[PDB]
């Protein structure tokens, strides 16, 4: 009874520390990389700042964590579940592949992984922040190569903007849940540097919603 | 024409397993175990509850002395609880937030934990520092760790959803031994009392006897319509039973090979996550997605309890070597020790 | 000094009310409005009251402080339940302590109304300004405001009562309450008053950062927001504002034509209980729903 | 996937060479296994609170 008291002490210190982490981590921002194989996801984490890599930076007094699985190479329905609770998704797509093939063209692999994953029973009220890169590139493709290899349907000159708000369209209407959670989309720009500006703002929107939501002010 | 002669060669050999395994099937379980009789209902209460995670936790697993547990959450901790005054006894974290399972070892003095890090990481307890510091970091598998077990003190059997696993010298750090074979991510494993022999279960609906020294597969289990999730071995060594997530468990046999009864209910459609025997394999605990655990008779297959004390998903079932009581946890963040 | 003995004609007496021990119509109507009102008030409150017991999700301290405002208002329609029955010809046979009894009543539960309605604003601006997700629970603070909150209502109430009365000082008496005093009036009134105030500014202030940082980036937020803001100072103001009116006219000016409007004023003061939960509790639309 | 296919059929030949025993004999053994360790499960049949330790 002497000594089996200090093992009292022991977990009230390691309670006390658990609690502390947990307050710590609580105020983090989460967001979970994707996008499928080249993309310019790796430009995005070099803006920012042998599984799954980690990147944690900091935005106006605001802390960011960033999850990218791209080196899994696995079956996602198994550990995609994993990420239930995130702030967001990060969802990255680039328009140059809208007339390369890897058969198949890739833009439609990116978009059936944005209707699994968008529509998918975990994230049911997570926001995606959609990212489309290469707004460059496509920007100078179109003047030779139609849009019309990938979107037959579609019906329009061939220029950046239009083609451009069709395919940002074609993706937001893949989603179900319009009244549970919103996309935010941002062509990405390399001069400016707004991209972890638009994350921000993205998450700081989200929060407060929720809030709102939480405190009877819907 | 060698693709063709192969595949026909294939097929006919596993026909010929077919009328085998048939042949050798005189009986069935349930009839030679119509005579005994059923031993009733099986109430087991909530003896004691462990609180302190803040987050789901993913795994546990407990230790030869039949007092000490461990336990995983997505906090990037790793908890080593004792059982008798609920008192936390150790604290672990992790260098990333990402595990799905957790072992200790058979004498105590280690503990190795793993996830999409891919990375095994292997923690010496008894230290001289008194804090405990990373001992090893396993490394070499292409996906996520599934399940990890002490096969000894220095050796360590690992599954990886690469569809491969590896037995590893923690010494050496390379690996002693790899197994190759499943067409699909390996989820879970379980060691024999020898640890001579050793049964994986993968997502292809099919599980593996694989040997250690020589390194070859023994035997190969079907029946399964879906994934395998858990799997546990039967105390005598000769038989085991698989968990999956068609909402059914089956009992397989060695010699035998084939299945030998199989447990299901046409009210329960939830998957299932973990599965044990106890000391004597009559009973059968099965942890399911329905946020409650069910106690099957092995030999007759009739629910005999009905384990209802979490909010959440079971994630993880254990029964002690002593067979006094047994560990549930759920993602409501909460473990539950039952009589 | 104290004049304990005398009875309730000589305060009312002292004061320009007049007794009426004959039965009146304007007494009737107003004892039918009030039992009316009064019923309204009990069987929405107690409505709101199951609902949010009955279904497990309202199990968080936002919904356990519009549980306690909900009770407020029931136990103000309770005491002013009490008040019809006993007003009239049959406050000629009330003594004193029924009197400062039925008048405490009231006061604790329109006190406590409107402190209920000042946390759910501190609650509403602390649950704005955070900056994190799937925050944990925390039901120690609600019960501590909550407890603070009946506290100050009780103290309120019993201290007219225990010695801050006109029995000790009959030259400076109320006009619509000939035993209470007008100090406790006016302490009444600036409550209410810096209460309405801090609201205001709360509220304000949760529209403007919401509006600032939304900006930036189907349904428009900021109308609705503006809405429900509007109607929750609205309501209060024109539910309010008469009554302290009455009150500052009552303490202030000598032969004003006070004695008249007062049990309109009440009336409406125990409407804006009624206002309440539907002001409360309509945007919810499983709240609505579970009704 | 001429490798891959050897190496299967050379895993199978292994599998199709196996002393099996017949099921019934299985289920012998098994129940007898069961019945005679019966005594030695604390959940099959509650041991009395002397002797749990999670009780007291
Ligand atoms: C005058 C109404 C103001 C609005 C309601 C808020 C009152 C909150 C209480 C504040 C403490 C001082 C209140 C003094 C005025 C209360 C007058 C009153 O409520 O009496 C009830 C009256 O009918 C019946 O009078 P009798 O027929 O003589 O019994």
């Amino acid at each position: 009874s002497a000594e089996d008291k200090a093992a009292v002490e022991r977990s009230k210190m390691i309670d006390r520390n658990l609690r502390e982490d947990g307050e710590k981590a609580a105020r983090e921002v989460k967001l979970l990389l994707l996008g499928a194989g080249e993309s310019g996801k790796s430009t995005i984490v070099k803006q920012m700042k042998t599984g799954i890599v980690e990147t944690h930076f900091t935005f106006k007094d605001l802390h960011f964590k960033m999850f990218d699985v791209g080196a899994q190479r696995s079956e996602r329905k198994k550990w995609i579940h994993c990420f239930e609770g995130v702030t967001a998704i990060i969802f990255c797509v680039a328009l140059s592949d809208y007339d390369l093939v890897l058969e198949m063209n890739r833009m439609h692999e990116s978009m059936k992984l944005f209707d699994s994953i968008c529509n998918n029973k975990w994230f049911t009220d997570t926001s995606i922040i959609l990212f489309l890169n290469k707004k460059d590139l496509f920007e100078e493709k179109i003047k030779k190569s139609p849009l019309t290899i990938c979107y037959p349907e579609y019906a329009g000159s061939n220029t950046y903007e239009e083609a451009a708000a069709y395919i940002q369209c074609q993706f937001e209407d893949l989603n179900k849940r319009k009244d549970t959670k919103e996309i935010y989309t941002h062509f990405t720009c390399a001069t400016d540097t707004k991209n972890v500006q638009f994350v921000f703002d993205a998450v700081t929107d989200v929060i407060i919603k929720n809030n709102l939501k939480d405190c009877g002010l819907f | 024409s060698e693709l063709d002669q192969l595949r026909q060669e294939a097929e006919q050999l596993k026909n010929q397993i077919r009328d085998a395994r048939k042949a050798c099937a005189d009986a069935t379980l349930s009839q030679i175990t119509n005579n005994i009789d059923p031993v009733g209902r099986i109430q087991m209460r909530t003896r004691r509850t462990l609180r302190g995670h803040l987050a789901k936790i993913y795994a546990m697993h407990w230790g030869t002395d039949s007092r000490l547990l461990v336990s995983a959450s997505q906090d990037g901790k790793l908890i080593i609880w004792d059982s008798y005054t609920t008192n936390k006894v150790h604290a672990i974290p992790l260098r990333s937030s990402w595990v799905m399972t957790c072992a200790y070892a058979p004498s105590g003095n280690y503990v190795a934990c793993g996830g999409l890090d891919n990375i095994c990481s292997i923690y010496n307890l008894k230290t001289r520092e008194g804090n405990v510091r990373v001992s090893r970091e396993l490394a070499g598998h292409t996906g996520y760790l599934s399940c990890c077990r002490f096969l000894d003190d220095n050796q360590i059997v690992t599954s990886s959803g690469d569809t491969t696993c590896a037995l590893w010298d923690i010494e050496t750090g390379q690996q002693t031994t790899t197994f190759t074979g499943h067409t699909g991510d390996v989820m879970s494993l379980s060691l024999a009392p020898d640890t001579r022999l050793f049964v994986s279960g993968a997502c292809d609906a099919s599980a593996k006897l694989w040997d250690v020294r020589e390194g070859m597969c023994r035997q190969t289990f079907t029946g399964h319509e879906s994934d395998i999730n858990a799997i546990c071995f039967f105390p005598n060594g000769n038989a085991f039973a698989t968990g999956s997530d068609d909402a059914t468990c089956r009992l397989f046999d060695l010699r035998a090979d084939q299945e030998l009864m199989t447990y299901s209910h046409d009210n329960i459609i939830c998957g299932i996550t973990s599965v044990s025997f106890s000391k004597s394999g009559r009973l059968l605990l099965a942890g399911y997605d329905d946020f409650n655990c069910n106690v099957w008779d092995a030999l007759k297959a009739d629910r005999a309890g009905v384990l209802a004390g979490h909010d959440n998903r079971v994630s993880c079932l254990g029964v002690t070597d002593d067979g006094m009581a047994v560990a549930t946890g759920s993602w409501d963040s909460f473990l539950k020790i039952w009589n | 000094q104290c004049f304990y003995n005398e009875s309730i004609a000589f305060f009312y007496n002292r004061s320009g009310k007049h007794l009426a021990t004959e039965w009146n119509t304007v007494s009737k109507l107003v004892m039918g409005l009030g039992i009316t009102v009064c019923i309204f008030i009990m069987l929405a409150n107690l409505l709101v009251m199951v609902a949010i017991y009955v279904n497990r999700r309202f199990h968080f301290p936002i919904y356990y402080l519009m549980a306690n405002l909900a009770a407020a208002d029931f136990f103000a329609g309770l005491a002013y339940f009490y008040l019809m029955f006993n007003t009239g010809p049959n406050t000629r046979r009330l003594t004193v302590s029924t009197w400062l009894l039925r008048q405490g009543l009231i006061d604790t539960s329109l006190t406590a109304s409107v402190a209920n309605l000042l946390a759910i604003a501190i609650e509403r601006h602390i649950t704005v300004f955070r900056m994190q997700l799937h925050t944990r629970m925390s039901n120690r603070r609600v019960v501590v405001v909550i407890v603070v909150i009946w506290t100050m209502a009780i103290v309120m109430g019993a201290i007219p009562s225990v010695g801050w009365n006109c029995i000790c000082d009959i030259e400076n008496c109320s006009n619509m309450a000939p035993l209470y005093s007008d100090s406790y009036l006016v302490f009444w009134a600036i409550f209410n008053l810096v209460t309405f105030v801090v609201m205001v500014v709360l509220y304000a202030h949760i529209f403007g950062y919401v509006r600032q940082r939304t900006m930036r980036m189907n349904r428009d937020t900021m109308m609705s927001l503006l809405k429900t803001v509007v109607i929750v100072l609205g309501a209060f103001i024109i539910c309010w504002t008469p009554g302290l009116v009455l009150l500052l006219l009552d303490v202030c000016c000598p032969q004003c034509d006070v004695l008249a409007y007062e049990k309109f004023f009440l009336l409406l003061a125990e409407f804006n209980s009624a206002m309440n939960p539907i002001i409360y509790s309509y945007r919810d639309k499983e709240m609505s729903a579970t009704f | 996937s001429i490798a891959q296919a050897r190496k299967l059929v050379e895993q199978l030949k292994m599998e199709a060479n196996i002393d099996r025993i017949k099921v019934s004999k299985a289920a012998a053994d098994l129940m007898a296994y069961c019945e005679a360790h019966a005594k030695e499960d604390p959940l099959l049949t509650p041991v009395p609170a002397s002797e749990n330790p999670f009780r007291e």
